[PDB]
Formats: C-alpha cells, structure tokens, sequence
C-alpha cells in the first residue's frame, strides 16, 4: 500500500500467472504484474474517480475481465485490470447493509453478492438490483462454489 | 586496406567492420554536433565487444570480469538491519482508538 | 547506520574507486546494473547499503560518492565500463583539458571551471543524507588534480559544511620509485590543505605496496589493480562498524578522537594484517596473535616508513570476523611487552580496539585469500616524518635551482606560495619531533 | 574454510591458464607479421 | 463546470497550441478524432474534461480555443494535420498578409480588419460556457501579430468581459539570443496593454529552456517543438486543479489573491521541477524535499534572471502528483532557513501549496519522462525587474537615433507613444525596487 492511502486485506490471482490484484480497508486497488527475470512486482494504483471506498472483498470472472469489490459502503465496484478503470458502480438506491463481505463472481455475467446481515443476493452487473433474495443468520463471511455452482455453500 | 584473416590475426580478437559497400537529414537528440557522431560514445559497444574476449584490452575491465563467478555464498547473518526506525514507527492508521473491526483474530 | 559520501579526484582516486566501489557493490549484494537481487522486505530489511547507498524506489541503489577527473580519459571509462549502469552521470564531473601534472592548474586555471559543478552535487547528497559522517575523499599528492582539484574541494567543503569530519585518503609519493618528475612539488604545495581543513590524512605509497604482493601475495609483476585492491579492504574494517555489526561497534568519530592527539597531528598510517594468498592460506593457521602481530612487523606494514625508529603515540586496532575479545587482549598484552615497539610516555593506554562480526568478502579475480579473522591497523607514529623528509631533500634541491618552475608561475599562481609551503613543512616536521620527546 | 579455498585456487589457475592462452597466440601473432 | 477559455494568438501562441493541445488529449483521453473510447473512461462519465473540451452530443470534444494568426502556413498546417478533426474549422481564424515585425500591423492596418471575427467567436465559445474563470492567453512579445494582435484583444475583452482573471503564458526576447532586429522594440510598446488590461503574466523566455534541456534533458541543440512541450507542461499543472481531484485544489481566483500583493505588481516566475530526463529518472529519487529544492535554484528558472539579485515576495507550489501533504510543509520549512531565498518584510507566510492527485502524463514520443510527482513553482519576485531592464537598454540604444521608425510610425500612429510606453516602462521598473524595500 501507498503511504498517503493506508492499508490492504486482500489478494486475488487472475487467469495469467503474471496479475496479482490487492483491496484495501483505506482503497488501494492495485493491479501488479510479476517480473521473474529481474525479481520484482510492478504496481499500477487504478483510478476510481472521487469514490474512495473501503471494500474487504474480490472475485474475479472466468473469463478474466473485469474484477468485482464488495465495500462496505454496500456497493458492488466493477473495474478493468485491462485498462486500470472503474466500469460500474453498485445499487443506486436500496444499498446493502453492514458492508458486502463476500462476493463470488459466476461462470455467467453474474454474481452472489453476500452482506453483513445475511442477504445474499444473485445479481447481474449492470443495475447491481437483487433477482432472488433469502435472509440469512448472521454476516455473509464466505460463499464458494461446489464448483459447477449448482449447489453454493454459504458460511456465515 | 587490410582485409583481416579471420579472428586470430588482431589483437582485438575481432573480423573487423564489413563498412560501405546519401546523407539523411536527421535532427536527432543525443549529441552535439553532426559531425562528431561518436562523441559521447553513443553507438561504440566497447562493453560488450570486450565481453567476447577472455582477455580485454584495457587494463581497466579486470575490475569486474569474474563477478558472475562467485567463490562464496555471502553470509548475511550478521547485517545491521534497522529494527527501531521500522517496529516503532507505524505508517497511518490511528489504530488505537479504532474498533477491533473486520477480521480480528487475537492469539 | 548513517551515511558517507566519497569524492573520488584524480586518476588514481577514481580508480582506487573502481576497486572499492566494486568491493563495496560485493559487500552489501548490488549486482552491476545497481539492483539488489533481493528485495527489502525478503531479508529483514538490511539497511546495510545506507552508508555508501541510497535507494530511488525501484530498488536501483546509488553509490554515494562523486568521481571528478578534469581528463576526459579515466572517467568515460566508468561510463562505458560494466560498472555504468550502476553510478549516476551527474555524478560522474569530468573537464576538457589536463591538468597536466601542475598544481597551478588544478587549484587556480583549470580548476576553477568544475569548482561549482562539484559542489553542487556534494550539495545533492548531503541533503537527502540524515547522518552525514565524513568525507572520504580519494586522491594520490603526486600528480595533477589529485594535487590540485582536491585543495579547493578541501576549503570549499570546510567553509560550507564545517565539521563534518573531513577524512582524506591519499597516495604518498614513495621513496625511490616515481612516476612523476615534478612530483615533490605537488606533494608539498598541497599538503598546506592537508594540515588545515581535513581531520585525519591517510597515507600510503605505492612502493610498500608492491613488496607485499610479492613476499605475502606471492605474484611477481603486479599491476595497479592490486594496489588498489588492498586499498578498499582498508576502508571496509573502517567503514566496516558504519555498516555491520560488532561486539565493539566504532564510529567514524570515533576514529578522530581516539587516533589525533594533537591538532596538527592528524596523519595515520594503514595496514591490513592477513593479507596472504590462497597456496599460502591452507599453511599458517591464522587464529589472533600472528595476526596482532603483523601489523605491528615492518614487512606488512604500507608506508615506506619503518615504526622501530619512531615511537607509536596512539593505534586502533580494528578487527573483523570471528575475532574474539580474550584472544585479543591476550594479543594486547604481548605485545605491549616488546621493546622494539616503543610507545611515548604520554600515552600510558595503548591502543582502540574495535571488534566487528562481518567477516572479509573476498573480491572473485582477487589477490587475498578469505581470512576468518582480520586486521586493519591505523597507527600513529613519529616515524612517518622520515617519509616526509625524503621528498623535503628531493624538493630542496630541485627548487634551489629553481627548476621547473615556468610551468607552475605561468598558469595563475605566485611565486611566493612555494616558499610558503617550504616554512610549513618545517613546522610540521617540527611538531612530530616535539611531540614525541619524553619529558623528565 | 577449506570448501572455496580449494575453489580459489582453481580461480587462480583459470586466470594463468587463460592468460597463458593469451600470450601464446601473441607469440603466435609476432612470429606471422614476422612470417611475411 | 469550471471553465478556461484558451486564445492562443501569434506563431508562437499555435506552436504553443499544437503542443500544449497534444497534452491536454492525452490526460482527459481524446483522440485526434475528437472521441473518447470507452475503454479510457472512469465508469459513467468523469467530468473532469469539460475545462478544456466540451461535448458535441455525437462523441466529439472540441477543443474550447481560439487560434488566430494573420498568415496561413501555421493555421494551415494545423489544418492539414493530425489535429484537423479536432479543432473546429471556426475556430482557427486566419486572414492573409502577415504583420512582418510591426507593432503597427497590430494595432493599425490588419489587426481592425479581423478583430470582430475574433471576438464573435470569442462570444460564443464563452456563451457555452458555465464556469468560465479566466482567459489564457499565449502570444509572443516580439512580432506583429503577437505583442500588436493580442492588444486588440485584451484592450477588448476587458471592456466587454470585464471582471476576469486574464493570465498571460508568453515568450518573452532572451538576452543574448533573438530572432527579429525589432523584438526589444515591440516589448515595451505592449506594457500598456498586459499592465492594465490584464491579470497575470507568465513571462518564459527562449534561452532559459534552451539550458533547461542543455543541463538536465541533455537534448542540446534543441527546436521549438521540444520548448513548447514543457511551456505546456506548466499550464497543465497550473490549471490542474480544476479539473482533477486532489488535497489542496487552488483554483484560479484563489491563485491570484495569494500570488498578486499590489494591483501593478503582478509578473511572476515558473519552474517545473521534474525537468529530469529518461535514463537519468532512473537514477533519482525524486522525493518532494529536493523538488521542491529544485525550484528555487538559479538555474532552473524559465526566464533568464538571477533570483538572488531580489527578494521573494509572494511564492505558491502547485504539487502535481502523489505527494503527502506532511512533506511539503517539511520543504517549506527548509526553504525558510536557507539565507539565499531572502523574502520581504511584509509577508511573513510566503507561501500556497496545491496537492493534486494526478501524476504528469508523458507525451508517447516525447523527452520528459515518467515522474510520478510533481510541482511547478510561480514567484513574484523584485529580480523580474532586470529582465525588464535588459531589454529597456536594447530599446534606448536603437530609439535614440531614430531607427526601424519608419516603418512603425508610417503604417499609422504617432511618435509620442514610444516615450509614454518607455515611461510606463519605467514606472513599472519604480514599483518593483519601491516593493522591495524593508519598511520601518
Ligand atoms: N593508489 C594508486 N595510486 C595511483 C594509481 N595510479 C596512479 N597513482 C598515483 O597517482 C599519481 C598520478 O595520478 P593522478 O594524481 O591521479 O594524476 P591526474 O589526476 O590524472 O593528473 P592530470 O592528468 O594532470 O589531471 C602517480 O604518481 C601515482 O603515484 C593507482 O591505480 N592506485
Ligand atoms: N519557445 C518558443 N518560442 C517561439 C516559438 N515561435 C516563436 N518563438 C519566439 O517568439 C518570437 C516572436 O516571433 P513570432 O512567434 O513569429 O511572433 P509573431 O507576432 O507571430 O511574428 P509575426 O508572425 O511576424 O507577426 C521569436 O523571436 C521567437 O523567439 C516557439 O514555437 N516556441
Ligand atoms: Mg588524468
Ligand atoms: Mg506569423
């Protein structure tokens, strides 16, 4: 992390072996790159606008497009490791709850957005609006994939 | 004009340039003057001419030949690493009057 | 750990330069291009390089040291070298025309031109430096610049920076061999600097140096680069301390107070004690006291200046690698009891001991066998004013005639200098044998 | 101790037996430039 | 919504243009086609482009300027070429029959005859407009349609605009160094219309940038397009806070309280401080402590004048880039000990920063390279005053026998207006020592 910005939490790997991705409880979204031959990583800070954001968060798609944030503000933040740029931000109106903490991108252009009350919700990207929603006890913390993602085990 | 028996018959171990067998205007960024093309010694290679040979010319490239053959595995134990300046010293996060938060694990 | 910056002048001083700073790049892991292969957070950060590096963020360390020859030879050498990725080229001040063995045009024609080149770039390291120690300043009194461009960094860095330990190391012209004819002016005209603003002058001639390498080194026909080598392994049990660890860590002020007991007193000598090759390093066991003991031997020592007709008046003694402190105040206690080494009345203590944990890094393509225990002495006797008084006869008589003079007086400077830098060689040789009668 | 004390020794023969190497083949080049 | 409507009028003002233009497309992502892709774009919209550009609807920003010059070969090769589908076909206004070096030109003969057309599209550019703050402008100070042309236009914006922040960028006559017999002449003869009917005026000079990219670029033996790259450079870090997100966001009209002490007093000086080249970024830190050192040396100034023949009255320091703002006020505090940077007795603070949150954007093909902070230093300062009265003394020499007048007084004026324009020279001059002195 920067020294003006603060501190991150979280890592991701992409579908290249070279990407590494961190988030940041004070918004340091990062897209390194690896560098064998000379033994060094190359950070590249992605611009968001004026949305400094807290996000705990990442799942990436199959496809490796575009990585997805969960902050705690209740927004779904969608940005390029290709372009290092925002691509969309999350519901409008009716945001999550205590802070989305966990988010698992699909096979499809979708996406089981949890939060921390127990909403989880299967979304799509571009309105980030809840499709089918069920109530669970205590704060979504983990949600995997029985791979295929016919049968997604939510822990709590 | 010496034509150069090949390799062993210089004492820079080399065929020599093969040269001409026009004059672009060209304003270009480097150097001083147009006439004096090789000032600064942009475009002479004389580092990596001198990396074919076993023996360079100079008696100023033996300072650094052997470098990429090392005799000894350095023992970096007993360094002088700055333990006060990087444990004492935290970067920001006024963490001690913030709440314990998300992921808190506590031994 | 604090920092040190190294002003490198002359043709020997930038190449006494390329063997430390080649040492110095081993020592700590920077790899030509300048990048450490590992990285500060996979170590433990080893801030080791602080001293004579300065990182930029992308892990490409710095040497801290300023080369200036005001020949354009001996300089693009270092830009064109293996070693050009890994210095600055603002750092690298280089001149047009010689100096051509003449002070005249070092301090007052020729040197004028770059005088404000360097001191704005000393300006660049001091600033972003937090600890700035000493000066190591790199040169050789039998030359041009060497002689000349270094005086007028020595009035210059005292008036703008002040006490900041002011160190010089310096080439001394030796007695019988010389690569110089007007070498006993030079070497006397600059020595008004030396005996003014600059803390404690180093010295060693290039003649001892080669009877080393050939009885201990075992290598007939040396180079210079063997000379020089020697001469970085010097620094590095001085700048050791500054850079690792120790059980008796010693400070570069430290070396001051401890080795001047006068003010005008202030030349030391160097020796550096298990320096033997490799055919002859599986013989002798080398634990401490051979090697307490040969420093203290004339055939090792790399002054051409014998210590038995003289007496010490102060010693550090500085130690490196498995050195452990029973095995040398033994060594100090044997010593101190042989009468040939005669130490002054006022000086009942003896010598500084500084003990550090890093063993020697040898040098792949060097001379010096790896020793597991090593020595680096810097004396202090009455004995070096023989090797000031050699180049007095050989400048006395070459100035009677006044020989070789046209050059000097032509080219910006006063005849009356000369008999200005003659009245205060006497006064020096003066002081070193006052200091050294035993009052009763 | 006795590991790259035994390497250095063959450092200082590969450093002779190149130079050798060299200052062979400068008698080699004396004796050509002499040859015509 | 806060916008800066950009006239650039003469040669220079479009050379100026065609590099400044470049820049300014690459930071808010415009192509030469006018579009932005959406790939380049923050999520939505950004808003942070409509200071220089402005929607057309289909997907075309349209520069918001207007290039007007009385010939056709510069207008026409920016007609002809990369940029063609960029700038507007109606705002690059041309007519024929250049102004050949002539005040007169100016303010006579074809400088009436295009002055309504300019205006007009003056109008409308700034009818579009919501937030217009201030009008730049980028003339020559030498030549007939530059110093003469723009003249016209401030002696009529300030009538019709009235109260608005009109900042000059121009090319001030280098000392040694000029291209025209007439450029002192047609200097002083325009100080009655950037004195009054004006706001700010950046003064750069030719042979500042000539050693700027001589001593840190080492691009020796530059041209203009290489110069006006880096005049580019400053408007884009001193109108950057109106576009871009940062800490401190000065905004034009909180420049111009902090930086103009009286209502005549108002010509300051420019530095950027990363004026470093490619491979020499490497080897630098380029921390805010030595950049912000770097501004106030005597060889980085844009204008050929010794800072520290005056004093300092008003400074600001707009940070381009990730800079913390801990460190700055840690530059501040140095620069406040150093003696050399004298500043006056009636303004103990001395001193605006502007952290921004942008780092610089290098042009694909250009010299600067990629530095991640940056700040770019305007002074008023007492030493302009010399520059003032260099070209004041080229002027008396070549008036006092009536020379070059004919051409001037014969294209219609009288000869009255020299010693006016020579007197409001010279109280411009009485000002600035008068402002410097220390009261009691
Ligand atoms: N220690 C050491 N001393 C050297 C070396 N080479 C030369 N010297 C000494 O340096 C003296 C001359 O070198 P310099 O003082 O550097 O001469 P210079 O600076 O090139 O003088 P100009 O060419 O006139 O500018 C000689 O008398 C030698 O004693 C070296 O490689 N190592
Ligand atoms: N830095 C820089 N200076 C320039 C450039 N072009 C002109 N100048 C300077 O500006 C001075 C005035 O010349 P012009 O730009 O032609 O001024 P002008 O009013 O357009 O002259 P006319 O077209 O004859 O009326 C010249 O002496 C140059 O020194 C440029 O592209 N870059
Ligand atoms: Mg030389
Ligand atoms: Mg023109």
């Amino acid at each position: 992390a920067g020294l003006n910005v603060g501190n991150a939490t979280t890592v991701i790997f992409s579908k290249c072996r070279d990407e590494m991705f961190v988030t940041a409880g004070n918004g340091t979204i990062r897209v390194w790159e690896l560098d064998l031959p000379n033994r060094k990583i190359w950070p590249t800070e992605c611009q968001t606008g004026q949305m400094k954001r807290i996000v705990m968060s990442i799942s990436m798609a199959n496809d490796d497009s575009f990585f997805y944030l969960g902050t705690t503000t209740g927004d779904i933040l969608k940005m390029n490791p290709r372009t290092k740029l925002l691509a969309d931000t999350g519901p409008a109106k009716d945001k999550f709850s205590l802070g989305v903490s966990a988010i698992c991108c699909l096979k499809m252009g979708g996406l089981l957005v949890g939060s921390g009350d127990g909403l989880l919700v299967f979304c799509k990207s571009p309105s980030y609006k809840p499709i089918k929603k069920i109530q669970l006890q205590g704060g979504i913390t983990s949600i995997t994939l029985r791979g295929e993602g016919h049968q997604f085990f939510v822990g709590t | 004009p010496r034509r150069q028996d090949p390799k062993e018959h210089s004492y820079y171990y080399r065929q020599g340039w093969t040269g001409i067998i026009k004059r672009d205007p060209g304003y270009n960024q480097k150097l001083h003057r147009d006439d004096r093309e090789h000032a600064k010694s942009l475009g002479l290679r004389i580092n990596e001419e001198e990396c074919e040979r076993p023996v360079g010319v100079l008696s100023s490239s033996v300072y650094g030949r052997r470098i990429d053959q090392p005799v000894e595995p350095l023992n970096r134990d007993h360094g002088r690493a700055g333990h006060v300046k990087a444990d004492f010293y935290r970067k920001n996060d006024i963490t001690s009057i913030k709440a314990p938060g998300f992921g808190h694990i506590s031994p | 750990m604090r920092e040190c910056i190294s002003v490198h002048v002359g043709q020997a001083g930038v190449q006494i330069g390329n063997a430390c700073w080649e040492l110095y790049c081993l020592e700590h892991g920077i790899q030509p291009d300048g990048q450490m292969p590992s990285d500060k957070t996979i170590g433990g950060g080893d801030d080791s390089f602080n001293t004579f590096f300065s990182e930029t963020g992308a892990g490409k360390h710095v040497p801290r040291a300023v080369f200036v020859d005001l020949e354009p030879t001996v300089i693009d050498e270092v830009r064109t070298g293996t070693y050009r990725q890994l210095f600055h080229p603002e750092q690298l001040i280089t001149g047009k025309e010689d100096a051509a063995n003449n002070y005249a045009r070092g301090h007052y024609t020729i040197g004028k031109e770059l005088i404000d080149l360097v001191l704005d770039r000393i300006r660049k390291l001091a600033d972003q430096c937090t600890g700035l120690q000493g000066f190591l300043i790199f040169h050789s009194f039998g030359g041009g610049t060497g002689s000349g461009f270094t005086s007028l960094l020595m009035e210059r860095l005292s008036v703008d920076y002040g006490k900041k330990s002011k160190l010089e190391f310096s080439i001394y012209p030796a007695p019988q061999v010389s690569t110089a004819v007007v070498e006993p002016y030079n070497s006397i005209l600059t020595t008004h600097t030396t005996l003014e603003h600059s803390d404690c002058a180093f010295m060693v001639d290039n003649e001892a140096i080669y009877d080393i390498c050939r009885r201990n080194l075992d290598i007939e026909r040396p180079t210079y680069t063997n000379l020089n080598r020697l001469i970085g392994q010097i620094v590095s049990s001085i700048t050791a301390s500054l850079r690792f660890d120790g059980a008796l860590n010693v400070d570069l002020t430290e070396f001051q107070t401890n080795l001047v007991p006068y003010p005008r007193i202030h030349f030391p000598l160097a020796t550096y004690a298990p320096v033997i090759s490799a055919e002859k390093a599986y013989h002798e066991q080398l634990s401490v006291a051979e090697i307490t003991n040969a420093c203290f031997e004339p055939a090792n020592q790399m002054v051409k200046c014998d210590p038995r007709h003289g007496k010490y008046m102060a010693c550090c003694l500085l130690y490196r690698g498995d050195v452990v402190p029973k095995d040398v105040n033994a060594a100090i206690a044997t010593i101190k009891t042989k009468r040939t080494i005669q130490f002054v009345d006022w000086c009942p203590t003896g010598f500084k001991v500084g003990i550090n944990y890093q063993p020697p890094t040898v040098v792949p393509g060097g001379d010096l066998a790896k020793v597991q225990r090593a020595v680096c002495m810097l004396s202090n006797t009455t004995a070096i004013a023989e090797a000031w008084a050699r180049l007095d006869h050989k400048f006395d008589l070459m100035y009677a005639k006044r020989a070789f003079v046209h050059w000097y007086v032509g080219e910006g400077m006063e005849e009356g200098e000369f008999s200005e830098a003659r009245e205060d060689m006497a006064a020096l040789e003066k002081d070193y044998e006052e200091v050294g009668m035993d009052s009763v | 101790c006795h590991a790259i004390r035994d390497a250095q020794i063959l450092e200082k023969q590969l450093i002779q037996k190149e130079l050798d190497a060299e200052e062979k083949r400068l008698d080699q080049m004396m004796e050509v430039e002499r040859q015509k």
